[PDB]
């Protein structure tokens, strides 16, 4: 297993990069096909304008375009493309929708085009599951009026976990074929320290990825004109879209498979628990959990109760006594011990120096007698309990010579062996 | 002062609980002497003693370790803005996973079949630390302690019975017993032998 | 609950002990289920085994009986108020009165002196049902055996010692040998006779 080597001390450990898209169903909000409308083809081999035109119905496998052409396996020779109906212009917005299961870092997230790429274009992410979205790259000719972005504004350490607006890849020149890529690190001061970046392992982090598509493009205003032929050749089409990136695991698992209930779940190494494998496996307690960087493992580290706890509990303050070393907190220490790892015997209790502190039976009791000594607790190494005055025995449970047991409990033996 | 709102109970491991709260009470921040210190409140769910367990968090949700395994929990908390405290807010519960048995059966007696030789009823009582629902009762027994432990005659009780009868036991014969539990997230250990002489055959009569 | 104390051991015959205590824990009486029942443990003061030996009593006093003659024993007491009982008390020593010997001494031989003749050097080893201490050796021999026990020659031994030098014995004779124990409270019983004989003259030479 790569989360160790061949000694083997763990070691960070990530999944494979994968194509987080690639044969998942993609919810949208336009496909052609139901009623089966025109769909015109613009194009132009040598000068001007040209114009093809088709049909396209969903009842017919041949001329649809599904939502499952986007994350199918995509042959540049024969381009399984997806399309909508039909001029969603302004402020009408197609949006496409997947949901990943659980939260991977994404490196990059492209979409391949059919029909040219259009004027505006956003792409939003997730890291709740849906429930909430956030911004992630913006594409627009006029950032400041579509998105109330600043048009390609600098990013530094302070606004790198923001999304931002630039005006390439928007033009429509590229009519077929258009690429739209979208790097996540792609400018980021702290990408070259990504592994001690908390700020941009947060920004790379998504559930659910959202691609908005706001303006269309058109030929020099040459649209305004709602012909059955013209209106019918803008539309939006993307032939493969994908996410790159793999299941975040915070370097404590070397895969992520499904579960009993089919959730995609990290398979958690390193003593790590929790999905993201953000936390520490019960009894793991030792020092605080923390993401695996290249240089070290960060493992979480048992706690040590010397065999007489199966519960504990971390703590600030011991670690920080501890020089930060050990600060988890034995739980309900059985086997008649105690301290903040069972490492010795409670009161009432002296340690058996014939077995390890680690043997069950490593206390034994002081059985001081209740009158005889004068308290519970004995000596740690011996086991002589504090014997009253005129009373002997390693419990105090007999007289000394010359002393004989009154009918006092507060008094015992105290009674000299007087000459009758 | 009105009380954090929205308290959720999650269970997330056989020993960990994650909760959550929100905060209607949101001034114009941040600052400074006076942050809105959180204490998160627990003890075990509908219980006989049960003196709670708190500890402070500045943050909007706390994760209680080290609980009990397959136990309930009561989760209340309240919020500090110094010098002013509030109530504590609406308990939410939460049950800790299960986790492998750490025990074993006790209570394991052998009985002699009436009037029946060769077989004997075998009774036992659920294990203390059973940290989650018996699901299967395995049981061993055998005429030579000298051979390995699991090579001895391994049966499948129900689990949800205490009783097995084992039947076809040699007369005049010393066996040996041993128990252990197990349930949903695995197998507990193995009880401490239990020796079973059965009677001779002149000693039937009678 | 308070165990009894005042714990006395007083010791009766060599066999006999009188242990009497006292309880505190005196309510408005008498009734009737609930009457606090005592219990005497016994067994050998300081030894090597000791399994002790037990006996129930309601009154204040018991006495143990059948122990060894001169042993010391150790005495404790609990109390059982049902369904309630006590820890042991203090324990209380006493040793048995003395008894005479009821055996021989053992390793009784008898050496040639060196190298004188007609004297030799009797040794022994205690007896080991002494039963007290021994306070003399009586030791008995003669030259004929057909002549009744007590009209031997008997010579009384200091008792703290393990060896007599006899002298004036015939040569080329031959002499028996008896001995027995003595303490404060009689003399045991003689040992078998052991025969030795003198060494001839011209055995001497040399
Ligand atoms: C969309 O549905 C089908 C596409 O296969 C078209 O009609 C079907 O095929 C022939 C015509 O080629 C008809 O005779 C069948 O009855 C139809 N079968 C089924 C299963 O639908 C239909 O015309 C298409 N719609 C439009 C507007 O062209
Ligand atoms: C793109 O347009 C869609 C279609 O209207 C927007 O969806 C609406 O979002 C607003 C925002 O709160 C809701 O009030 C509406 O109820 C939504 N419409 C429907 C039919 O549910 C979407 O928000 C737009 N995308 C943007 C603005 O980025
Ligand atoms: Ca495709
Ligand atoms: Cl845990």
């Amino acid at each position: 297993d790569p989360c160790s080597d061949e000694n083997g001390h763990p070691r960070r450990c990530i999944p494979d990069f994968v194509n987080a898209a690639f044969g998942k169903d993609v919810r949208v909000s336009s496909t052609c096909g139901r009623p089966p409308a025109r769909y015109c083809v613009v194009s132009e081999r040598g000068e001007e304008r040209l114009r093809s035109c088709h049909l396209c119905n969903a009842s017919d496998p041949k001329k649809a375009h599904p939502p499952a052409f986007l994350t199918d396996l995509n042959n540049p020779h024969n381009l399984t493309c997806w399309q909508s109906e039909n001029y969603l212009q302004f402020p009408h917005n197609v949006t496409l929708t997947l949901s990943l299961g659980k939260k991977f870092e994404v490196t990059y997230v492209s979409l391949q085009f059919c029909s040219p790429r259009p004027e505006s274009m956003a792409i939003y992410k997730s890291m709740d599951y849906g429930r909430t979205w956030v911004p992630f790259q913006f594409y627009s000719t006029q950032c400041r009026k579509m998105y109330n972005r600043p048009h390609r504004a600098p990013i530094t350490k302070q606004n790198e976990q923001e999304a931002v607006c630039t005006d390439s890849h928007t033009d429509m020149r590229p009519l077929s074929g258009g690429l739209i890529a979208f790097s996540t690190l792609d400018g980021r001061p702290s990408a070259h320290d990504f592994d001690n970046s908390p700020v941009l392992q947060d920004w790379v982090t998504a559930t659910d990825i959202r691609v908005a598509f706001s303006r269309l493009h058109t030929f020099g205003d040459e649209n305004e004109d709602d012909s059955e032929l013209a209106r019918d050749s803008y539309f939006y089409a993307v032939s493969d879209l994908q996410v790159g990136g793999r299941c975040k695991c915070n370097g404590h698992a070397a895969r992520c498979v499904r579960d009993r209930d089919d959730s995609l779940v990290c398979d958690c190494r390193h003593n790590t628990a929790g999905p993201e494998c953000d936390r520490c496996k019960p009894f793991h307690y030792d020092r605080p959990w923390q993401r695996a960087t290249a240089r070290e493992a960060n493992e979480c580290v048992a706690c040590n109760c010397n065999l007489h706890a199966r519960r504990c509990r971390f703590n600030m303050e011991l670690y920080k006594l501890s020089g930060r070393k050990s600060g988890g907190v034995c739980l309900n220490c059985r086997h008649n011990t105690a301290g903040r790892h069972c490492h010795y015997c409670k009161e009432g209790y002296y340690r058996d120096m014939g077995k390890p502190i680690t043997h069950r039976k490593a206390c034994k009791a002081c059985d001081c007698h209740p009158v005889g000594a004068a308290g519970k607790t004995c000596n740690q190494t011996t086991g002589q309990c504090p014997c009253k005055d005129g009373v002997t025995g390693i419990t105090c449970n007999r007289c000394a010579k010359g002393y004989q047991q009154s009918r006092s409990p507060i008094a015992p033996c105290i009674k000299e062996l007087h000459h009758h | 002062m009105l009380p954090p709102v929205g308290v959720q109970a999650v269970a997330l491991t056989h020993d960990a609980v994650r909760v959550s709260w929100a905060d209607n009470s949101v001034p114009k921040n941040q600052k400074t002497s006076e942050v809105r210190l959180y204490t998160v409140r627990w003890r075990t769910s509908f219980s006989a003693s049960a003196k709670y367990k708190s500890e402070d968090t500045t943050s909007l949700s706390y994760t209680a370790t080290g609980l009990k395994p397959n136990t309930m929990y009561e989760f209340s908390v309240m919020v500090t803005k110094n010098r002013r405290s509030s109530t504590w807010s609406m308990t939410a519960h939460a049950t800790t996973y299960e986790a492998a048995p750490t025990s074993a059966p006790k209570d394991l007696t052998v009985i002699t079949r009436e009037g029946k030789p060769r077989a004997v009823i075998v009774s036992w009582q659920p294990p203390l630390e059973a940290n989650g629902k018996i699901t299967a009762y395995i049981l061993f027994y055998t005429l030579d302690k000298n051979i390995p432990i699991d090579d001895w005659i391994m049966e499948t009780i129900s689990g949800d019975r205490l009783t097995h009868q084992i039947m076809d036991l040699n007369l005049d014969t010393m066996y040996y017993f041993r128990i252990q539990a197990r349930n949903s997230k695995g197998v507990g250990p193995l009880s401490d032998p239990i020796l079973f002489r059965t009677l001779k055959l002149e000693v039937l009569f009678a």
